[PDB]
């Protein structure tokens, strides 16, 4: 049985091989970390106004549905794998809260395939970023210019949020239509300025400044603040990515 | 027609165990992963407790008739039953009996989470 | 032969008995020369000494698909050719469970007739490629290539559990390595070949416009092994047979295959598409 | 099935806004700035005695206590200066300033950068590159051209 | 003027970010922020079961979508 | 050097199954999928067809000159044939029946292309 | 000694004609003592005794890089240090294809001149980190 | 106890120092980074000299007896020694000696001080 003996061999060379392959993925995600933490050492400041604009109490999500005609998400993928449950959590979410009128353009590679089997004919095309470089603001323009071709009432953009080395959790941002929004702020901006939820900011003060600002300054103030909005999800997801990855590399080895 | 099938199957998931240990379940397609929770519900429900082993298993022995098992098998591999959790199929023997095992199990979750829904609102 | 590892472990049995001394896994040492006085009797005679001959297709037990032991190798030193049968395949589904990579013939194209030559030049270099790709996981469903449809849709109609006469097997493959069974699906190939040889479709549906070619005389035979498909009076025919075999199978069947959705009668259609890999 | 398993967090409630309160006592003594290119700030919440801001309707100033407004930012200079008497000037690529009753600046941009890491001379070739562009008859290249232009303009005055 | 020529205010900040990149000195802020108005992304479409490019946005901001 | 260049280059080609296996293509730069292109284009040149196995085959032989087997290989060792496909120069002679046969497939894929069209035409 | 492996064939070709008694790999039990007899008579001789000197380079055919085998398992416990190399690195266009790894020099400096021992301090301070960057790094 | 808190430490500073390559020494917490100077002081104090390279290395041998070893190592575990730098520990034994090495090192640094103050002072 001298085969028998090679055969093992073979495999344990094999496995030595895949080894060494992980640690060279392991050191060039270490490498990129190292790079991305710095962000979180100057997180969490960018939104610290825009979230008064365009937060609002936890809506329900039958009632949006009848009150909406096309909805839209932004789920926010990968493209390599060795990630973890991130596409596959963002996955299960979206068929979770799957419903008729629904549209999805995604981020990432894996959504291009994992969307289109799962959901068949709502998921319509992805984006995809070559990370040579980080992202930029012209990205999340270049997202907004594909969102708008859809008539969508509101975009659901989702990515995992980077809380700590061991939490790489969902998060999401609900974005109402640039219409809908004037709408919600001619209205408010009458009425007495109460806050409707605990926790929220009131903005009413905001809210009438804005009701002097004009047309086209209110228009680049929207697409301006939901880019800033779909750039920290980029820059997020990027870090969790990055964060996520490491644990299923160790896990592999 | 079942059980060639059956053979078929579990002849995948063999294939698959050499890079499932490696990976993980998340790296696959989602045709694989599926046939992977179909399989792992095959071989657990390959299982069953004998009249013997009650000293063992502390479970009553059951008697799997030979038709009851075709039907279950057949209905498992057409996905009739995809749903049903893994662990159902686990030492048990006829479908309504992996089916009242899915009861207790989802009735005892909702149990603790109406336990721990108490144990928080008294904490 | 039946187990040729059987005739040697009585040698073994004998010899050991006898205090003549073991050699490698215990066999007396000479056991080459048993299986060589045995085998080199095969052969084709001269026609000075009648041209008659002797096929010998002897069986070697295997153990965990190894072919290091002593004398699966000094077997496989002597015989032309091997068929291995591999479980891995055999419990993949396919039977026969021949692994055609692992498999060969030292013969070739000089045993096979006329005929067979063309069309297995071109499943060769067809397996060649497929061997290639098929390890990807198919995902361009549509852009799939033209190999990757007949590679598989040639394994499929290898699916056979008794023998298949020659007419009822070159145009099977001519129907494949021309790309006539392409649009179909994968499951139902056997079944299309079921009709392609025992229920004429164009006899029962009046598109009769060959003269002769029909698959019901079953002495075409006689003619495909002497012509061959490749000739000026056998192309056009068989061109004119299969395309009209693959619209009725694609108006007629295939139309109805897709539109079950009932458990009853898919269960129906899965046992005839398995019974129609066992018959034929 | 479950009972919806997940539950991502509004990711929202991660950023701790201020509540602009209409004014029940005074003013504060200096401004609470927030630069913030991007996603990353330069600076958070650094207590600072004034601001100029250049608009697209002109320029403007701005204290402590500065009436409640929103605006645009034209690409150009924008001057801060300390309660020290020093003075920071960054070069920046449009945005939007949130200015607010309370005394509180939160000045959103695209790009940020110092004066010091700017040099004339390679300003220089950019300028007749912008008239260039300007001046070339090609309604892809001109816009181009006059926003080079609308952006080096204020750069040429800001140096000399 | 550049408004009614099709083009957006974020085609616009980014072709302001693009130049102002190039004027400024050489040096590690530069080194990193080219990363900020480099252009390298892309998009795809899923066919049946081939990749294609839903180029219906170029990436280039001199260009006007349509 | 001709002949050390190239088995330096297959030395690393193995290097690199070790990696393309599980990565992929895409992890690998420029330079790097070069090499493998220039790599696994040698590992098809380097078959030949026989004379005596075209009953295996069936398949003309070629009888390749040493000096022939010098001009080609440098050339394809300082991309002179790059542009020229992958399966080009599976099963052939010297570099000429290399661009005959790439002449072929191209006409084939022409032919499948109107092939195309036409039927898209026609139905 | 071009090579050692030959001679271990030999007697054991010499043992087992003689009905000598087998062991390992056929070979007789005393083949470690066969090569102690003949390595341990190299040696740096004692002023005493004339300060001469008898280098050896035994060379052993290793078999897909295999170590484990009886000869060579046996030579390297006798020899003051090894050379291992790869035909890995031979078609490599690295010649000699030595393998810095395995290989070893029991006698790493006192050899050595006064012009060596500073470069070598240098290169094993300069090959140890190569290693660590050459297969934590990428190939490209 | 003591042996058994030493492993237990020295098994912690491997797992930290499987981390810090990761996130950074400051990432870890003010107990964390605590042991970690601990375990750094450990491994140095188990670095012991020998009577026997005396003459070869010049460096003194200690011969620390087994109570004494315990009483030292109980100290550097209950913390009531943690100001004293790292290097002391350094090629040592017993923690009445390692102190020597200390004042020495305060001395020498005192020394440094004053003498770059007054090549200063004096220009």
């Amino acid at each position: 049985g001298g085969g028998t003996i090679r055969f093992w061999r073979e495999k344990l060379e094999g496995y030595k091989k895949y080894h060494q392959i992980v640690k060279t993925i392991k050191m060039v995600t270490l490498a990129k970390y190292r790079q991305t933490v710095v962000r979180t050492r100057v997180r969490d400041q960018t939104l610290r106004y825009t979230r008064k604009a365009l937060d609002a109490k936890t809506q329900d999500d039958q009632e949006v549905i009848e009150k909406s005609e096309c909805l839209l998400y932004v789920p926010i993928t990968t493209n390599r794998g060795s990630c973890g449950a991130l596409n596959t959590n963002m996955v299960r979410y979206l068929q979770e809260v799957e419903n008729p009128k629904m549209t999805i353009i995604s981020v990432g590679k894996k959504a291009l395939d994992a969307m289109t089997k799962v959901f068949q004919d709502t998921y319509r095309r992805t984006i995809l970023n070559d990370m040579k470089q980080a992202m930029s603001f012209q990205f999340a323009a270049y997202v907004l210019e594909h969102m708008n071709t859809v008539p969508w009432d509101r975009a659901q953009i989702v990515y995992n949020r980077y809380h700590g080395a061991a939490s790489q959790k969902l998060a999401i941002f609900n974005l109402p239509k640039f219409e809908d929004w004037k709408q919600k702020l001619e209205e408010d901006s009458a009425g007495d300025g109460k806050i409707e939820e605990d926790g929220l900011l009131q903005s009413l003060p905001m809210k009438t400044a804005l009701g002097e600002l004009e047309e086209t300054a209110v228009e680049d103030f929207y697409n301006f603040h939901s880019c800033l909005a779909v750039l920290n999800a980029v820059s997020e997801n990027e870090l969790s990515e990055y964060a996520a990855r490491i644990v299923a590399v160790e896990n592999q080895l | 027609n079942v059980a060639m099938d059956i053979v078929e199957m579990l002849t995948k998931y063999k294939e698959l165990q050499d890079i499932i240990a490696v990976l993980g379940i998340d790296e696959l397609s989602e045709e694989d992963k599926l046939i992977v929770d179909r399989a792992r519900k095959v071989a657990k429900f390959m299982s069953q407790p004998f009249a013997v082993a009650e000293v063992f298993t502390g479970m009553k022995g059951y008697y799997v008739q030979l038709e009851d098992c075709v039907s279950d098998f057949g209905s498992l591999l057409m996905g009739q039953c995809d749903n049903i959790p893994e662990m159902a199929f686990y030492m048990v023997g006829g479908l309504d009996s992996v089916k009242e095992k899915a009861a207790k199990m989802a009735a005892e979750a909702a149990a603790m989470r109406e336990r721990a829904r108490k144990a928080a609102e008294a904490k | 032969y039946d187990d040729l590892s059987k005739q040697a472990v009585s040698y073994r049995q004998i010899s050991l008995l006898l205090r003549r001394p073991p050699g490698r896994e215990a066999y007396p040492g000479d056991v080459f020369y048993l299986h060589s006085r045995l085998l080199e009797r095969s052969a084709m005679m001269s026609p000075q000494k009648g041209s008659g001959s002797l096929t010998s297709l002897p069986i070697v037990e295997t153990l965990s698909n190894d072919v290091t032991a002593y004398i699966v190798t000094n077997v496989i030193s002597i015989t032309d050719g091997q068929i291995y049968l591999d479980a891995k395949l055999f419990t993949g589904g396919q039977r026969p469970a021949v692994n055609i990579g692992l498999s060969v013939s030292r013969v070739g194209s000089s045993a096979q007739n006329k005929a067979m030559k063309k069309v297995g030049g071109a499943l060769k270099m067809l397996m060649g490629e497929y061997r290639k790709m098929a390890g990807e996981q198919t995902s361009g469903s549509q852009n799939v290539s033209p190999v990757m449809i007949r590679g598989a849709r040639c394994l499929q109609l290898f699916n056979q559990k008794g023998p298949s006469y020659f007419m009822d097997a070159i145009v099977a493959l001519y129907a494949v390595t021309n790309g006539y069974m392409d649009d179909v699906k994968l499951q139902y190939s056997k079944f299309y070949e079921f009709l392609l040889l025992n229920k004429d479709l164009p006899v029962l549906y009046g598109q009769v416009n060959n003269k002769y070619f029909y698959m019901y005389n079953k002495n075409l035979n006689y003619f495909i092994r002497y012509f061959g498909l490749n000739h000026e009076i056998l192309e056009p025919e068989l061109k004119k047979y299969i395309e009209i075999h693959t619209n009725l199978f694609l108006d007629n069947y295939q139309s109805r295959m897709n539109e079950l959705k009932s458990d009853e009668d898919l269960v129906q259609l899965k046992n005839l598409l398995y019974a129609c890999k066992r018959t034929v | 099935q479950d009972p919806r398993k997940f539950f991502p967090d509004n990711g929202f409630r991660f950023f701790d806004g201020p509540e602009d309160s209409f004014g029940d006592g005074n003013i504060p003594a200096q401004i609470i700035l927030t630069l913030t290119r991007q996603d990353e700030f330069i600076l958070k919440q650094e207590p600072v005695a004034a601001i100029t801001i250049r608009t697209n309707e002109g320029e403007m100033g701005v204290l402590a206590g500065h009436e409640y407004t929103v605006q645009q930012l034209a690409p150009g200079i924008l001057e801060v200066e300390y309660e020290g008497g020093k003075k920071d000037q960054y070069v920046i690529s449009g945005g939007f300033a949130h200015v607010n009753d309370t005394g509180v600046v939160d000045i959103n941009t695209v790009e940020a950068v110092p004066l010091e890491e700017i040099d004339h001379e390679k300003l220089a070739k950019a300028l007749e590159e912008a008239r260039a562009k300007s001046q070339s008859p090609d309604e892809a290249v001109r816009i181009q051209g006059e926003i080079a232009l609308e952006i080096f303009e204020p750069l040429e005055a800001a140096l000399h | 003027s550049w408004r009614d020529a099709g083009i957006s205010y974020l085609r616009y900040l980014s072709i302001v970010t693009r130049c102002i990149h190039e004027v400024q000195k050489e040096g590690p802020l530069l080194t990193k922020n080219v990363r900020f108005s480099t252009i390298g992304w892309k998009s795809l479409y899923l066919d049946h079961g081939a990749t294609k490019e839903y180029t219906a946005i170029p990436a280039e901001l001199e260009k006007i979508p349509e």
